RNA sequence: UCAGUAACGGCGAGUGAACAGGGAAGAGCCCAGCGCCGAAUCCCCGCCCCGCGGCGGGGCGCGGGACAUGUGGCGUACGGAAGACCCGCUCCCCGGCGCCGCUCGUGGGGGGCCCAAGUCCUUCUGAUCGAGGCCCAGCCCGUGGACGGUGUGAGGCCGGUAGCGGCCCCCGGCGCGCCGGGCCCGGGUCUUCCCGGAGUCGGGUUGCUUGGGAAUGCAGCCCAAAGCGGGUGGUAAACUCCAUCUAAGGCUAAAUACCGGCACGAGACCGAUAGUCAACAAGUACCGUAAGGGAAAGUUGAAAAGAACUUUGAAGAGAGAGUUCAAGAGGGCGUGAAACCGUUAAGAGGUAAACGGGUGGGGUCCGCGCAGUCCGCCCGGAGGAUUCAACCCGGCGGCGGGUCCGGCCGUGUCGGCGCGGCGGAUCUUUCCCGCGGGGGACCGUCCCCCGACCGGCGACCGGCCGCCGCCGGGCGCAUUU
RNA sequence: CCACCCGACCCGUCUUGAAACACGGACCAAGGAGUCUAACACGUGCGCGAGUCGGGGGCUCGCACGAAAGCCGCCGUGGCGCAAUGAAGGUGAAGGCCGGCGCGCUCGCCGGCCGAGGUGGGAUCCCGAGGCCUCUCCAGUCCGCCGAGGGCGCACCACCGGCCCGUCUCGCCCGCCGCGCCGGGGAGGUGGAGCACGAGCGCACGUGUUAGGACCCGAAAGAUGGUGAACUAUGCCUGGG
RNA sequence: GGCGAAAGACUAAUCGAACCAUCUAGUAGCUGGUUCCCUCCGAAGUUUCCCUCAGGAUAGCUGGCGCUCUCGCAGACCCG
RNA sequence: GCCCCGCGGACGCUACGCCGCGACGAGUAGGAGGGCCGCUGCGGUGAGCCUUGAAGCCUAGGGCGCGGGCCCGGGUGGAGCCGCCGCAGGUGCAGAUCUUGGUGGUAGUAGCAAAUAUUCAAACGAGAACUUUGAAGGCCGAAGUGGAGAAGGGUUCCAU
């Protein structure tokens, strides 16, 4: 029953819920179990890092997030091609492979071409054979270098290019912003009808 | 804390706060929203105007990122940039004005309540309000369109 | 104070297994300091308490240096008998009282080659342990 | 998180997802088909040799069978194959070597056996684990002062506890070490060839289902495909463009769930009408034909020392005696409430009892009263003294002196220090290189230092001086205290 | 404990009305009923504040306490808040004076200044003629209180005006890569849970409301799956009287 | 469901729908109960709407929390 | 000259404290405040209490508080317990034909009355209306109160 001024609630509480609750009691059980396991898994792997293999840079879809860049699945065919980088070997050697991505755009290829040869640069590479070296990275380098990387490889940023102050010119102090939209939302809404009606004449005419 | 409610000072009182006649009965009235139409239509007609009924168009599949569009008005809008730049500008020899990037800063439409301090600049933004860009044009700014 | 995990400091849990213990375990339970003589010939503290082992009775009624023979260990009821520690029941059988082997001290060990055995495993780890403290 | 949202709904009550985003985890693949390879493939049996609890490896057999109604190698939508030309090569794996590398993460795992220090002195007690003491900071150990037991209440009596503590035994992965062995090419470019799952998709209709709304998914029946096709693109339909995947075959760890089970730890939980029905010979006794229903019920004592013996009685049961700190603990025995009863003492009693107010009488017990104000000052008598004021010498303290001195502090201006630190939606064709990161300048801030200079010292603070007060010592030796 | 005088009917409950010939209650012990979760509202306390909040995750050689605590910041993704309005396409909150003009709308272009309008009330604050007085007179200084009267007016209230969005009536003017079935502007009304120099967020407590067993006890009923013809009803078989 | 020479009879003391367990702590505008003390404030049985008349929603009557202001003085004493 | 024959002059002010003045005081349903009212457990604290006697329980003992309640003495008991500052709740009973357990008045009452019937003597025995033996009087009356079975019971059979 209703009493004075209050907010209509619908509360989704007619089934037999208390059966189905869960609680988080071991939650704090559960974050230990997780960290023991990477603690384990990073010592069984090292000196390969410890996150896992190194992730493309993607672009995040719809207009709420396509300013922003995260880490994607896996590198692309076409990048791996351009890279130079056999799709088999990639796995092996701590590179992400991802066949279902298609590179529309060549920035988004050339960003990720480019972080994987700067990732092969960094890259130290054992022999399998301790005693024979065949194209692995030098005795010196393997010796001191090898630590096992923590966190992300390569971490994803999102890059902010300045842009110094300058002079506006007259041209853009006489650019119409908000009709320039108004215009290019009826353009773009009235192209269809125009073209009809332009194409109506057409044949009228002729 | 169970010490401090009024079941502490009820104990004693038999009722215990629900009366005598009326008594505390299981759903005298109904239970949630029961009645609305009905028995309980003063109720909804006064603190709920509009609840019964069915108003507009029905879109299926609503996808709420589409729409995304978060708005700065032009008063808030020189706290997207650091109070160094504002100030740099302001005293700059060359009429050099600051570009204001909203996009940046996570805003995509520019609307233009308050004023702004008269000095050049150039805001980027995907859409711009009429008042918003007539009063960067006032102050001698640009309004610029990104994608 | 315990760090262990996989030990409880359980009052009834600690009760339960003490009270429940099987014999092998009850013999441990039944230990007796020896005699400050013994402690400093075989460099050991505590030895589980055996039947003809002289003991002296620390505490209690029956405190004394009268040294006694223990005649009987009832591990069951967690008490020894001792061959003087006895008492007049009302019909004029004399009946033994039992003695926890915590409230006496050995003064005599019945050596034989397990208690010797027993003995050198206890010095040993004592002096490794002063290998430790140093 | 989206989100009680889009949506569903006698659009009522009510119901209700997803995509993007951030995380946990992260792993990919195999066939059929289409082809090519002399079926190149598999199962069973017999024998021998070697590792060898049957796990097998190989060899043999004019041994058997499966199989061309299609086994295996290559190959699967990320394309693939062959040929030519170029480039780069000798790998990978499984089982027994040995020695044993190895927080494997709290020291691989499992089992066993051990490891500090008071029963000191005095006392309490039935017993003590109580109380007091144990020079010099010291009873002693402490990487151990968790817990339990022991006649209270114990770090040191005992088990234990702590410890990258010890020893022994067993088990497993890894690390390098001959072999029993198997297995062994790859990438690029060009030309040419090859390329896909059907009573299935889809359509109608019916029923169920869903937030899915002119039908989200599923199924029945009927209809029944295509190959520049097919599916999807959240409003039915036609045309058109575009986007996106490739159904009708299959495998796959992790992150996730876990009121059963095997072990284990813990709790601001319950404390025998509570907590599981069940602390106990509890799913027991008992009930019902049966399915099924289903209790009540813990405690002597430190130790049985569980009351010898005498005596009355047929005995149950008593009276003595005895054990024990206690039977005023005697075997359903810790404590032992109320209702109710017996007895004893006191009081009362014909308006049922009981009750409020007021007094009176009696009784119980208390004050234990039963000679019952002390405190301060002054006066008088009668004693005694570490004797008072004042002054001197030490020590301490309080207050004052920042125009007493250090120390310092508050703030401000200038120059300047540590390339000082940090930040900055400031600038950088000084400059460096791979088209951006560096490195610089500037600004802000902080921190340090450095001269002048700065108001003030309960912000903190010493020395010095002045005053006052106290204390200890000296003198003061009696009209004082 | 008893005596006497005055008073004095049995409580709980429902009820207009209970000492009732209304119901429950022989007696005593122990148990016994507004809870907890989610949501929402307001009020109060605390932190920070146009922001606020890690609750999910991660880091700290996990682990008596510690399943705690601490930290993250290119973990703030995200929630709520900072913007409303419309069914939607969409649009989206600043004006007043000083001039120089044009036009005659009562407006329009330019430079300036200022910067969230105005009116009535308004805690507080500011100024304040005049006063009060010392042993007396001459004029002064430190220096409180009284003070008519005036001024700036917080918050808040009411009223007028203004701004955004929907909608309507009216009427002209302007823009250009789109000369368009294009886009923008004015004025007068009216619909809005808007604006008009933010007040929220997180946490806690209380009270109320609800969905939940929902303060406790209580139906007649409904459904699913099972057990019964040892009684009894009826058929059959095989016996007995 | 059975079975009924029919009484709604009988179907294990149960029959106008057996018994057992579960759903299920089923729902109840209805009856009963609802546990310490003192202090301060203190009602209503009326309005309107309701398949409403033993019930609610609504306004009234209540309490709690406030907040916005108004009203002080000649005076340590006494004294306009 | 401010001080000085005298070197001194009560209490206060847990400011959430203390003090003064005036008016007021009914109360169901209901609301609110205070509680140094009460129960259980947790963090602190009381160099707290306790085998020289804790909790509990009893009390014609002594008192305090309007009250909720509390303190102390005595007795019993035999191992634990409490105050204060906060925290937390399964926190307070007279009722619910409440639940479980216990106990009364009724009350030494109703009752121990269906089917004809017992008596004498002896034995054993602590003890005899009731057992056993003997004698007598009776009944069942062969459709039995007789002798054997089925079902069901499950040791009830027999001896001591
Ligand atoms: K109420
Ligand atoms: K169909
Ligand atoms: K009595
Ligand atoms: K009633
Ligand atoms: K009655
Ligand atoms: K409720
Ligand atoms: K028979
Ligand atoms: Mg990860
Ligand atoms: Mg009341
Ligand atoms: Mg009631
Ligand atoms: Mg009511
Ligand atoms: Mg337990
Ligand atoms: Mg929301
Ligand atoms: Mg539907
Ligand atoms: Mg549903
Ligand atoms: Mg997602
Ligand atoms: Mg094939
Ligand atoms: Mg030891
Ligand atoms: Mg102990
Ligand atoms: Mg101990
Ligand atoms: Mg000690
Ligand atoms: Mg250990
Ligand atoms: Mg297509
Ligand atoms: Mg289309
Ligand atoms: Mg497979
Ligand atoms: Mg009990
Ligand atoms: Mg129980
Ligand atoms: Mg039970
Ligand atoms: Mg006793
Ligand atoms: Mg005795
Ligand atoms: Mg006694
Ligand atoms: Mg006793
Ligand atoms: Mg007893
Ligand atoms: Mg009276
Ligand atoms: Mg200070
Ligand atoms: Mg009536
Ligand atoms: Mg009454
Ligand atoms: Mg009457
Ligand atoms: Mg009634
Ligand atoms: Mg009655
Ligand atoms: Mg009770
Ligand atoms: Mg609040
Ligand atoms: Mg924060
Ligand atoms: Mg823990
Ligand atoms: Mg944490
Ligand atoms: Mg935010
Ligand atoms: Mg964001
Ligand atoms: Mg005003
Ligand atoms: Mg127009
Ligand atoms: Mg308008
Ligand atoms: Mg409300
Ligand atoms: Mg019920
Ligand atoms: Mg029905
Ligand atoms: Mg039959
Ligand atoms: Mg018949
Ligand atoms: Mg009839
Ligand atoms: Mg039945
Ligand atoms: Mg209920
Ligand atoms: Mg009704
Ligand atoms: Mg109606
Ligand atoms: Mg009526
Ligand atoms: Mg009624
Ligand atoms: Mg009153
Ligand atoms: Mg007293
Ligand atoms: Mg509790
Ligand atoms: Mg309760
Ligand atoms: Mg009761
Ligand atoms: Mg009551
Ligand atoms: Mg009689
Ligand atoms: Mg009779
Ligand atoms: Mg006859
Ligand atoms: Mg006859
Ligand atoms: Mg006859």
């Amino acid at each position: 029953a209703p009493s004075r001024n209050g907010m209509v609630l619908k509360p989704h509480f007619h089934k037999d819920w208390q059966r189905r609750v869960a609680t988080w009691f071991n939650q704090p059980a559960r974050k230990i179990r997780r960290r023991k396991a990477r603690q384990a898994k990073a010592r069984r792997i090292a000196p390969r890092p410890a996150s896992g293999p190194i992730r493309p840079i993607v672009r995040c879809p719809t207009v709420r997030y396509h300013t922003k860049v995260r880490a994607g699945r896996g590198f692309s065919l076409e990048e791996l091609r351009v890279a130079g980088i056999h799709k088999k070997v990639a796995r092996t050697i701590g590179i992400s492979v991802d066949p279902r991505r298609r590179n529309k755009s060549t920035e988004s290829l050339q960003a990720n071409v480019q972080r994987l040869k700067e990732y092969r640069s960094k890259l130290i590479l054992f022999p399998r054979k301790p005693s024979a070296p065949k194209k692995g990275d030098s005795s010196a380098e393997e010796l001191k270098l090898a630590t096992q990387l923590t966190g992300p490889v390569m971490p994803v940023r999102n890059v902010y290019k300045k842009e110094k102050a300058r002079v506006i010119t007259e041209e853009e102090k006489n650019f119409k912003a908000f009709a320039s939209l108004r215009m290019a939302r009826a353009n773009a809404r009235l192209f269809g009808i125009r073209a009809k009606r332009a194409k109506e004449a057409a044949e009228q005419d002729v | 804390p169970s010490r401090l409610r009024k079941t502490r000072k009820l104990r004693g009182h038999v009722s215990h706060g629900h009366g005598r006649i009326g008594k505390h009965r299981k759903h005298p009235g109904g239970r949630g929203n029961a009645g609305g139409l009905h028995h309980h239509r003063i109720n909804f007609d006064k603190y709920h105007p509009g609840y019964f009924g069915k108003v507009g168009m029905k879109h299926y599949h609503l996808k709420r990122n589409q729409s995304f569009c978060p708005t700065v008005n032009l008063d808030k809008l020189w706290t997207l940039v650091s109070e160094q730049t504002r100030v740099n500008a302001a005293k700059n020899k060359t009429g050099a004005a600051p570009i204001i990037d909203v996009v940046r800063s996570g805003y995509y439409k520019v609307l233009g309540k308050g004023k702004l301090p008269k000095q050049p600049v150039i805001v980027k933004a995907k859409f711009f309000s009429r008042r918003a860009e007539e009063k960067i044009k006032s102050v001698g700014g640009a309004c610029v369109l990104v994608a | 104070m315990k760090f262990n995990p996989f030990v409880t400091s359980d009052r009834s849990k600690n009760r339960k297994r003490h009270f429940n213990a099987p014999s092998h375990i009850r013999r441990k339970i039944m230990s007796s300091p020896l005699s400050k003589e013994l402690r400093q010939k075989y460099n050991v503290r505590s030895m589980p308490i055996r039947k003809d082992d002289e003991v002296q009775v620390v505490r209690g009624h029956y405190k004394g240096q009268q040294i006694g023979k223990v005649v009987q260990v009832y591990r069951k009821k967690y008490v020894i008998y001792i061959e003087r520690v006895q008492r007049e029941k009302a019909n004029g059988t004399t009946v033994h009282v039992g003695i926890h082997p915590s409230k006496v001290v050995i003064t005599r060990l019945k050596l034989d080659k397990d208690r010797k055995k027993i003995l050198e495993r206890k010095a040993k780890s004592r002096q490794v342990g002063k290998e430790k403290g140093k």
